[PDB]
């Protein structure tokens, strides 16, 4: 979705936005996918 | 920290710093490869030893480095990356404590950490020489403690379970489950003074038990016990305190 173009053509951000639940390390990552 | 006089000026405290930040870095990758497995291997052991020797000495560097009020050097710690090496040290010593106690073979490398923590421990005290109220040095020593509030409270816990032993030794509960000058007590009887003291709760009692080994007749000796695990608590709960 482009954003440069906004003065014109407004962005829909509602299906851009993301939300960062877990942030784990590499070996907890592998540990809990193991468990 | 500055060179006055020089063309080019190289900042040996922040060099300093990065580097333990590194080995901070090293120690937590390699605590979280030993995490899983039941038992540390000797070559591990070795090789804590002498990663716990290295951030020793970093420490050591770093409060000889501020003691003396030298504000110059204080201030550079305070904006340096010395908070996150903290906050990861925290999260180490949380957790090994926490895992090397219930072992018996792990005597040697808990007392290495927990030595580690003491110098840990009189590194922070000294960055706060000279503090003036309401001062950047402290606040931004209470970021870091809320960003490691987990492992601070376990540290705390930890150090709190360990205080009260020996006042749990020296009740008149415990002296008449040894009635003899002898010394040796079994888990029976230790656990039921433990019950009947009422300020050890099952988890509390549970962890004590394990952190004690058990010999060939089942009896354990608790005044190594509480020597060994009241005397670093003792040292290093005061300064944190």
């Amino acid at each position: 979705e482009s954003t440069s173009n906004s003065k014109n053509v407004p962005p829909d951000l509602s299906i851009c936005t993301f939300v960062l639940e877990q942030s784990l390390s590499v070996r907890a990552l592998q540990e809990m996918l193991a468990n | 920290r500055t060179q006055t006089g020089n063309n080019t000026t190289v900042n040996i405290i922040i060099s300093t710093v990065d580097y333990l930040l590194r080995v901070q870095e090293s120690i937590s990758d390699f605590y979280w490869y030993y995490s899983g497995k039941d038992v540390i291997d000797e070559q591990g052991q070795r090789n804590f030893s002498k990663a716990i020797q290295v951030a020793k000495q970093v420490f050591n560097t770093l409060t000889e480095y501020i003691q003396g009020p030298c504000t110059g050097n204080q201030q550079s710690l305070a904006h340096s990356r010395l908070w996150d090496a903290v906050v990861g040290f925290l999260h180490v010593f949380a957790h090994m404590q926490m895992k090397l106690s219930q072992d018996s073979s792990q005597i040697e490398l808990l007392k290495e950490l927990m030595d580690l923590q003491k110098d840990m421990v009189v590194m922070l005290l000294s960055m706060l020489e000279g503090n003036v109220v309401n001062g950047t040095i402290g606040k931004q020593m209470v970021d870091m403690l809320v960003e490691s509030s987990n492992n601070v409270e376990m540290i705390l816990k930890f150090f709190d379970m360990f205080l009260k032993l020996k006042d749990l030794t020296s009740s008149d509960t415990f002296k008449e489950y040894d009635p003899d000058g002898k010394g040796v007590i079994s888990k029976r009887d230790f656990h039921k003074a433990m019950e009947s003291h009422k300020h050890y709760t099952q988890s509390e009692t549970e962890f004590l038990l394990s952190c004690a080994e058990t010999d060939e007749n089942e009896t354990l000796d608790y005044e190594e016990f509480v020597k060994r695990f009241h005397e670093p608590a003792k040292d290093i709960g005061f300064n944190v305190a």
